[PDB]
């Protein structure tokens, strides 16, 4: 399987240097982004020290682990509501600590012909393989995570096989303990019985909703880029926002300075704010004559 | 130079080479079937006069099915091991290539290998694979397999009719397959192996030990 | 020695002169050479416990027809075919033919039960059959299949012809393990996570 | 000359000598070269088909005049259907034994031969020889393999095939009206096959074959059991009239059957209880004979 | 002398090229028969002025240079389908469906004739005309009813000989029919049986179905490149319309839609008067019997009966038709479609 | 007969002479093929026929290492098989036809009802064309790229062209459509291409429609073989980013679909403000019929009020449609104006056919 440089009278292997993959896996090599602190995530902090713990020490000091006799694992899931912490964590952790990142999306391992999703994910294991300081990072699992249950129709080949290939793919008959898998979903109760436990992932690190602390942490860095006001109260603003993630609380903080980009004004107050929220849902009905 | 025939296309299949290693007898049980099979493969072979004077015309070939684990090959390989014409094996999903048209051409490479040799026996394991019944194959995959049938149900009895070779089929479950395969020309012989009641268990039982 | 040259051998012909040269024994089709050189463990049956009544029980039938025949010629026995490991994930499956494939590994072969099928219809089962036929030319050699769910199935009606090449895949493994072909010195240890939507012909 | 073939040059390219023997590969399925294979009077019972069929074929060939007189056109589209065969090929037989004319048969799948084009080059190098020869008559046959239904392009369907099915319904119609030329189309089960070629514009004539009556039953009974040996008191009808709409194929059945019992007895000599156990063999239907699934629908 | 000079000049084995394209810089590419292409010279007596991209050329063995331009016949397949003679029947042969001659007349005729009707208010003439319904449900009929009442050219596509396999001749004859319809007076685009091209709008990475997507969107853009376009007025006619494509129904392209619904005994009475003209109706026969019984038939089934009824005469050896015999073709060959109807529950 | 190019004999009979012969045996056969990739500090190019083989060869010594790229027709030799001549895959008649720099015909009041919006795109485009001090002055980024979405027909190409005659300064146009192209690379090099010659001039104004085709809708989920939509689409997004700050070409998409959403375009630097389409409630529509009504000759005596009553839910396509329709009627019997009853009949054959 190499694409060696052949002679063509004597027929005589010459060169080699091959290095050819498919146009799809060679598309999913994304690399080199601007950096990003790990301070930019608020509230979320043990989370992130639970990443700490998980992945840069088994690159970092291998010896670490050696001689205590202890085997690193793999797999670690994102898993939450969706928009808090899932694929802005792991961009920052491949965005400092370089190592060669692979994006996989879910519903470009679906194909339309038959038996396409099995060539892709071993084709991108492959190259994961070969590349040693390389990691692995699957989003949107739950796309391609059914129960392998209800044999229903037409599901029960385009999906189960690409997963079952991708079992077979993380412990297997050979071991694979060059490349690490990061694994991000928003849905637990979807997932196979055999997408769970140790050997492929068992690191359920849950992501639980950011409290109004936390929504006034995010809120201020997103702010601090900007000219601010300091006569801005954090009270009011964690009072105010209710049931947003960080993404939201991105989009208020977006909406507030163009707020005041329309009327020139360099500073920001919590009316500004407050209208940064309600223009997220585009308020509507007051009444619906049924309720005196 | 005009070379000899058949210089040409795929396998002779062994007719002394790796033959199987059966005797007739050493299948336990089957009585009526066994000597069913004889009667119309066997036995046309061998007694030839005692046919044209009744008019009887012994079958062209011969239907065989149910349920796993009754003897099929087996049973074949003592016809195998004691025939003493041409026997041809033939996987059924050996005919499922991809390139194009060659399908049905295959079909028709082993049946002219059948008229140059011997009074041969065609032996094609599974059915089920290309036998299935037709509507609007509304694919590509689907006009595959259905042709690839009517080559087979052309060269079967078409204004040829291929003489002295006989056509050995042993399916699983014969109910989902072509009605005009099941039409008495082709297959004569509807002979099931049913599972082994008392009176033969005792004779399994003394064969095996 | 043209006795050597059996009709269906295969041959390297002269470029110029056009004459047999040398003959070859057979292609491999490298699609099947990753399925072989790989190393299981290194293991020596201390990675696993708890399972001594059934891991003795494989190793009967298994370690010998592979290397005690005289025990089956003294009784009227033919030497067994293959077996199954089936049961909830995690316990062995993987690492107990990860053993057995570490003690007396002449020839091994692990598929994957899911990257024998493709675009094409009838590629599928022409994988199956030059997969056996490198089987059964290195004699010794012994066979793992994981998740035969992948590729099982009962064989129903109007199937939607995607599920029917599957089918027409099934029945070329149906005959090439107890079909017309005397298989012989050959091995095969199936494995699957649910046993009950197999075809009872299987 | 059309169609004409030249010695050619390798070299400089240049003529050498006009061939003769006008283009016709592969016509070892065609021009079957040997008439006697069956007689006329083995077919029985279906006696209105074959005057359609003569009346079809003979009569615009022998007798041009007929339907040149009138100012209507002759029929040159037969189609013929029956759904288990009621006699469909050795109908044919007997019509090209009993015609003294060339003959074509064409089996339905040789023209898909590997690649593109080709299947497609060898129609029109087809008809030119049934063109060379006037008095010819060309047999298809099971033409549902050979087009069922314009699909879509290479997604989900072949689109190759229908490259050389629209070919003949053009080599037929479309360019030039041709004469002395009569196709024959023999495929059961008429819903596969696109219905644009079954219009009145292209084929005329629609036969179809019943299942068999009692005295054609009879008819054909006689047929088989004349090469056979028969012992008297036995009664050939009542074997006709224990077959509840049979097929006519099965009538060999029976025979083989009860020579076949004769045979195990070393016997030459045949009972009308051999017959009755003969039929009774081969009447194996799923009709389920409880008396209460065709009993509680008087 | 020159003459001979020059013809002897390029080789004699000419090999007939094809062109692909065109650079002014005394060379081009052009393309083999087997498909390889071939970054040749062109020569300069080759009359640089009628190479056109889809052409074929003279080459050369050795440099396979541009030796000369190779005609073909000009255009063998535009002046095939150009309709020269005379239709059938104007107005009279059709009826029953006069509700929608006036929109196909106002249409096109009055566009045409009298273009002062849009120019007193300035609405503007429609282009495309869609026919769909029951298959066969007189949309043949109807299209040459029109055809025939006209001023100027006519063009009648089959709708099958457009799609060929040689990657170019699918667009060429977009422009070479327009070209036609510009050439010739404002004519009319009768292309028949769209739907076997347009449908779905689908794309696949095969071979198969490039050759189909492209002609579709060429003729599309060939339609409306709205540059000049000298009113060409468009008919087009399938028999259905789900499955066909959804953005030549939208607004901007066609903006009519006629529809031809069912007919009633009403109409049958000429179509079995005009059919049951041209033969020896013998003066014994009746045939207001045959339309009251049947409930349920068409042209083509009438047609049919009065090829049954000639064929019938000449069997027993005789000239004229007589009246049993339209009576059993009347229960021969209407016993095909017989087939579904709820009698007996209705008032 | 065997024409072959006459050519009456005063225009080549000099050149017949010996330019022929030059022509001959100095003048090669070159081949064009594609470049699948190449090699840094050394050439090796790998470079396949695709009807013959892949080969791996070198330029020959007449032209630089420099434009060479990936995807690329060059002159092969017959035998050394060397590139020779690189061939460019024929630029570049795409670019003249878009750039027209010509005044429309569109009065800015054609746009009316939906005056939320216009606002909208006069910040966006005109502010920091013009005006971009106050951007400076206080500490955001100057907004680049916006997309635009909603239902079809209401008026998205307006309201592109709203700002077209605003500034009258290199409008360009891009159908979506038109990137769809047969050679495998083909239109990435354009978009290399007029992105390049727009920044030679300033105060350009770039737009994209129809980018249902090419502007990222289902990355690479059919075309398992072509693969042509996900090779302009990354080229656009590397080239979009990597330079061009403080604003000096504005460029703005369209689309029909709300699926086609990527959120890499949603990273800020390429795609920031969202500015959708909506319906009117009532002037909106009445601003359409009156304006669709001056054109042709009407009765002066009737109302539009009543007819957007009868329109719930519908586009200016849609009430084009019917002025169109209701038009005919009057054309219909001879009458040189558009009476009511001819609006209420084109209402109920529109709308009551199919819509509801
Ligand atoms: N009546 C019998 N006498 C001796 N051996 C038998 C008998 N029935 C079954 N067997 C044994 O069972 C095995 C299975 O039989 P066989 O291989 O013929 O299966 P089959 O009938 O071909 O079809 P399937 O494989 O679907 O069961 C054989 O190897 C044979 O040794
Ligand atoms: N019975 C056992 N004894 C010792 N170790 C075990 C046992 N079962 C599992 N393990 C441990 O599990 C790992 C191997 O996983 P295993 O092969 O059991 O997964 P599996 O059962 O094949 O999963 P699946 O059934 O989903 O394919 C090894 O690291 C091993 O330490
Ligand atoms: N009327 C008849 N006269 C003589 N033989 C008949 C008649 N009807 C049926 N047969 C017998 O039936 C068998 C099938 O006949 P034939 O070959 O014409 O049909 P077929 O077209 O092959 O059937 P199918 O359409 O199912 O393929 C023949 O062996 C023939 O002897
Ligand atoms: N705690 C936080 N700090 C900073 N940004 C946040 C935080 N939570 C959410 N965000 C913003 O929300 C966006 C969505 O997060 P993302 O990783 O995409 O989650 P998901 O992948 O589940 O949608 C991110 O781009 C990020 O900018
Ligand atoms: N304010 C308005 N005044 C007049 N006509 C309008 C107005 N808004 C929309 N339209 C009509 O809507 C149509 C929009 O057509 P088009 O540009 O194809 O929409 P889209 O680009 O959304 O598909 C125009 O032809 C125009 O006649
Ligand atoms: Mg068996
Ligand atoms: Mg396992
Ligand atoms: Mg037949």
């Amino acid at each position: 399987g190499d694409l060696v440089g052949v002679n063509k009278d004597s027929y005589l292997i010459l060169e080699t240097l091959p290095t050819e993959y498919d146009s799809r896996v060679k598309a999913m090599e994304v690399d080199e982004r601007p950096t990003e602190q790990y301070s930019d995530i608020g509230g979320l902090d043990k989370q992130i020290q639970e990443l700490v713990e998980a992945i840069v020490l088994p690159m970092n000091h291998k010896e670490k682990f050696e001689n205590l006799g202890i085997q690193p694992p793999k797999g670690v899931l994102m898993y939450g509501p969706p928009g808090t912490g899932k694929t802005l964590l792991a961009r920052a952790c491949a965005a400092q600590t370089k190592a060669t990142f692979l994006k996989l999306a879910g519903p470009q391992l679906v194909q339309m012909f038959i038996g396409d999703g099995a060539k892709l994910v071993r084709d991108a294991f492959a190259l994961a393989k070969e590349k040693a300081p390389s990691i692995i990072f699957i989003d949107e699992l739950d796309a391609i995570g059914t129960k392998r249950f209800d044999s229903e129709k037409a599901g029960d080949r385009e999906v189960q096989r690409t997963m079952l290939e991708l079992l077979n793919q993380l412990d297997g008959f050979q071991p694979n303990t060059q490349v690490k898998v990061i694994a991000a979903t928003n849905r637990v109760d979807i997932l196979d019985p055999a997408l769970l436990r140790s050997g492929r992932l068992d690191r359920k690190i849950e992501f639980p909703m950011p409290n109004e602390e936390a929504r006034a942490r995010i809120m201020q860095i997103h702010s601090r880029k900007m000219n601010v006001s300091p006569d801005v109260n954090y009270e009011e603003l964690a009072r105010c926002t209710d049931d947003f993630n960080g993404a939201q609380c991105k989009a208020v903080c977006v909406e507030a300075g163009m707020i005041a980009l329309r009327r020139g004004a360099t500073e920001l107050t919590h009316e500004d704010y407050m209208e940064g929220i309600l223009e997220v849902q585009a308020k509507k009905k007051a009444n619906l004559q049924y309720y005196a | 130079d005009v070379l000899p025939p058949e210089a040409d296309s795929s396998i002779m299949m062994l007719t002394s080479d790796q033959k199987p290693d059966v005797m007739y007898a050493d299948i336990g049980g089957m009585d009526i079937q066994k000597q069913e099979v004889r009667e119309a493969v066997e036995l046309p072979l061998t007694h030839f006069e005692l046919y044209k004077q009744i008019g009887i015309d012994p079958p062209r070939g011969v239907l065989m099915y149910g349920p796993p684990g009754c003897g099929k090959t087996m049973l074949a390989k003592a016809v195998a091991h004691h025939t003493t014409a041409a026997f041809i094996r033939v996987v059924g999903s050996e005919f499922v290539q991809k390139y194009l048209g060659e399908g049905p051409r295959m079909v028709r490479d082993v049946f002219r290998l059948a008229k140059e040799n011997a009074p041969a026996i065609i032996f094609i394991d599974e059915i089920d694979a290309i036998a299935t019944k037709r509507f609007d194959a509304q694919t590509g995959a689907d006009r595959e397999v259905q042709r690839i049938l009517l080559e087979l149900l052309n060269q079967m009895d078409g204004f040829d009719q291929n003489v002295n070779v006989k056509v050995i089929m042993a399916t699983n479950r014969a109910d989902t397959l072509d009605p005009a395969l099941l039409r008495p020309g082709r297959l004569d012989r509807k002979i099931e192996f049913p599972l082994p009641d008392r009176r033969q268990k005792r004779l399994i039982f003394s064969t095996i030990t | 020695d043209k006795s050597k040259l059996k009709p269906g051998t295969r041959v390297a012909l002269d470029m110029t002169t056009l004459t047999i040269m040398r003959y070859l024994p057979r292609e491999v089709d490298p699609l099947v050479y990753n399925m072989s050189h790989e190393d299981p463990g290194n293991v020596s049956y201390s990675e696993i416990g708890g399972l001594s009544e059934q891991i003795r029980e494989l190793r009967e039938v298994i370690e010998l027809p592979l290397t005690n025949p005289e025990l089956f010629q003294r009784v009227g026995i033919i030497p067994p075919k293959g077996c199954l490991l089936y049961g909830p994930p995690g316990t062995g499956k993987t690492l107990l033919a990860r053993a057995v494939a570490s003690q007396l590994d002449c020839n091994f072969l692990k598929v994957v039960s899911s990257s024998i099928v493709d675009k094409y219809i009838g590629e599928s089962a022409r994988l199956i059959r030059e997969m056996f036929n490198y089987a059964r030319d290195h004699q010794p050699c012994i066979i793992f299949m994981d998740e035969i769910d992948a590729i099982g199935g009962r064989r129903f009606s109007e199937g939607t012809s995607a599920d029917r090449e599957i089918q027409r895949t099934l029945m070329e493994l149906l005959n090439q393990m107890d079909g017309f072909d005397t298989l012989h010195r050959v091995k095969m240890i199936m494995a699957t996570n649910r046993p009950d939507t197999l075809d009872p012909a299987l | 000359t059309p169609n004409c073939r030249v010695a050619l040059r390798n070299d400089s390219y240049t003529l050498h000598k006009i061939l003769p023997n006008k283009v016709d590969p592969l016509v070892s399925l065609m021009m079957v070269e040997k008439v006697p294979d069956s007689t006329y009077e083995m077919i029985g019972g279906l006696d209105k088909q074959i005057k359609e069929i003569k009346e079809v074929i003979e009569l615009p060939v022998k007798h041009p005049e007929l339907f040149e007189a009138l100012g209507i056109a002759q029929p040159k589209g037969v189609l013929l259907y029956g759904p288990p065969g009621t006699g469909k090929t050795l109908l044919a037989r007997a019509v090209a034994h009993h015609t003294d004319c060339t003959f074509i048969r064409v089996s339905g799948s040789e023209l898909v031969q590997k690649f593109i084009g080709e299947g497609a080059r060898m129609v029109r190098e087809l008809f030119v020889m049934a063109r060379e020869h006037a008095p010819s008559i060309i047999f298809m046959d099971e033409i549902d393999s050979i087009g069922s239904s314009r699909l879509e392009g290479g997604s989900g369907g072949d689109s190759e095939v229908q490259r050389t099915m629209l070919e003949l319904l053009n080599q037929l119609d479309g360019f030039e009206a041709t004469k002395n030329i009569k196709v024959i189309m023999a495929t059961n089960r008429i819903d596969i096959l696109d219905s644009a070629l079954l219009r009145p514009g292209r084929i005329d004539r629609k036969i179809e074959f019943p299942p068999p009556n009692e005295e054609a039953r009879l008819d054909i009974l006689k047929i088989h059991s004349r090469k056979m040996n028969l012992t008297r008191g036995i009664n050939l009808r009542k074997i006709a009239e224990l077959m509840p709409g049979a097929s006519g194929a099965e009538v060999k059945g029976v025979c083989t059957e009860a020579g076949m019992y004769a045979l195990r007895e070393r016997r030459v000599h045949v009972t009308q209880e051999d017959f009755e156990m003969a039929v009774a063999k081969v009447m194996q239907k799923d009709s389920e004979k409880n008396m209460s699934i065709k009993k509680l629908w008087k | 002398e020159e003459r001979s000079k020059v013809d002897d000049l390029r080789g004699t084995p000419m090999s007939v090229g094809t062109l692909e394209e065109i650079i002014d810089d005394n060379h081009a590419i052009v393309s083999t028969s087997v498909g390889s292409e071939h970054y040749v010279s062109i020569l300069s007596f080759v009359d640089k002025d009628l190479l056109e991209p889809g052409c074929s050329v003279l080459l050369n063995h050795k440099v396979h240079a541009v030796i000369g331009v190779l005609m073909d016949d000009t255009d063998p397949l535009v002046t095939v389908m150009k309709v020269e003679k005379a239709p059938q029947e104007t107005y009279a042969d059709i009826g029953g469906l006069d509700n929608q001659i006036q929109e196909i007349k106002e249409s096109v005729e009055l566009p045409l004739t009298h273009p002062e009707y849009y120019e007193e208010m300035g609405i503007k003439p429609p282009k495309g005309v869609i026919l769909y319904g029951p298959p066969g449900t007189g949309k043949t009929l109807l299209a040459k009813a029109v055809a025939n009442q006209t001023s100027a050219t006519f063009l009648r596509v089959v709708g099958s000989e457009l799609i060929q396999k040689y990657l170019g001749d699918g667009p060429k004859l977009v422009r070479e029919l327009f070209r036609v319809a510009e050439e010739h007076a404002p004519s009319i685009v009768f292309i028949d049986e769209i739907d076997a091209i347009g449908t779905k709008r689908y794309d696949s990475n095969s071979g198969g179905e490039r050759e189909i997507q492209r002609t579709m969107l060429e003729l599309l853009n060939q339609l409306d490149g709205f540059d000049s376009r000298g009113d060409v007025k468009v008919i087009m006619a399938t028999n259905r319309i789900e499955t066909l494509d959804p953005a030549l129904i939208r607004p901007g392209r066609i903006d009519r839609k006629i529809e031809f619904p069912l007919p009633d005994e009403k109409t049958k009475k000429r179509i079995f008067q005009i059919h049951t003209s041209r033969m020896t109706l013998a003066d014994d026969v009746t045939l207001d019997d045959l339309i009251m019984a049947k409930d349920d038939l068409s042209g083509a089934d009438i047609k049919a009966i009065c090829t049954e009824a000639g064929l019938m005469a000449l069997r027993e050896r005789r000239m004229k038709v007589t009246n049993e015999d339209f009576k059993k073709s009347k229960e021969n060959v209407l016993y095909k479609k017989q087939e579904g109807t709820p009698e007996g529950l209705y008032l | 007969e065997s024409d072959t190019g006459l050519a009456p004999p005063a225009l080549w009979d000099l050149a017949a002479d010996k330019q022929t012969l030059q022509s001959e045996q100095p003048l090669q056969v070159a081949r064009c093929t594609k470049i699948i990739n190449a090699d840094s500090e050394d050439p090796k190019y790998i470079i396949n026929v695709k009807q013959f083989a892949k080969f791996v060869v070198d330029l020959s010594d007449q032209v630089a290492p420099t434009d060479i790229e990936e995807g690329m027709r060059v002159g092969v030799d017959r035998n050394k098989y060397q590139i020779h001549i690189p061939l460019p895959p024929k630029i570049d008649p795409t670019v003249t036809m878009m750039q027209v720099e010509e005044k429309p015909d569109v009065t800015y009041s054609d746009v009316g009802g939906c005056k939320e919006q216009i606002e909208k795109l006069r910040e966006v485009v005109e502010t920091p064309l013009l005006h971009p001090e106050r951007f400076v002055n206080l500490g955001i980024e100057p907004p680049k790229g916006v997309l635009l979405f909603g239902p079809p027909g209401t008026g998205k190409t307006l309201c592109a062209r709203a700002v077209a005659n605003r500034t009258d300064a290199c409008f360009i146009r891009v159908i979506g459509s038109e990137l769809v192209q047969k050679y495998v690379g083909e239109g990435a090099r354009m978009v290399r291409e007029l992105f390049e010659m727009a920044r030679t001039k300033k105060a350009c104004l770039i737009f994209f429609d129809e980018i249902d085709a090419i502007g990222g809708a289902r990355f690479d989920d059919g075309a398992g073989g072509d693969n042509e939509v996900q090779r302009t689409m990354l080229e656009l997004i590397n080239q979009l980013d990597g330079f061009d700050p403080r604003g000096n070409i504005k460029v703005l998409m369209a689309t029909n679909r709300p699926d086609t959403l990527d959120p890499a375009l949603m990273r800020p630097g390429r795609l920031d403000r969202k500015i959708e389409f909506s319906l009117p409630d009532l002037e909106g529509r009445t601003h359409i019929f009156k304006i669709h009504a001056r054109s042709m000759s009407v009765e002066r005596d009737i109302r539009f009020e009543l007819l957007a009553r009868l329109c719930p839910n519908s586009t200016g396509a849609e009430i084009r449609s019917v002025c169109t329709e209701a038009g005919m009627f009057a054309i219909r019997a001879r009458r040189k104006i558009a009476t009511e009853k001819d609006f209420l009949e084109a209402v109920n054959k529109v709308i009551k056919s199919y819509a509801k």
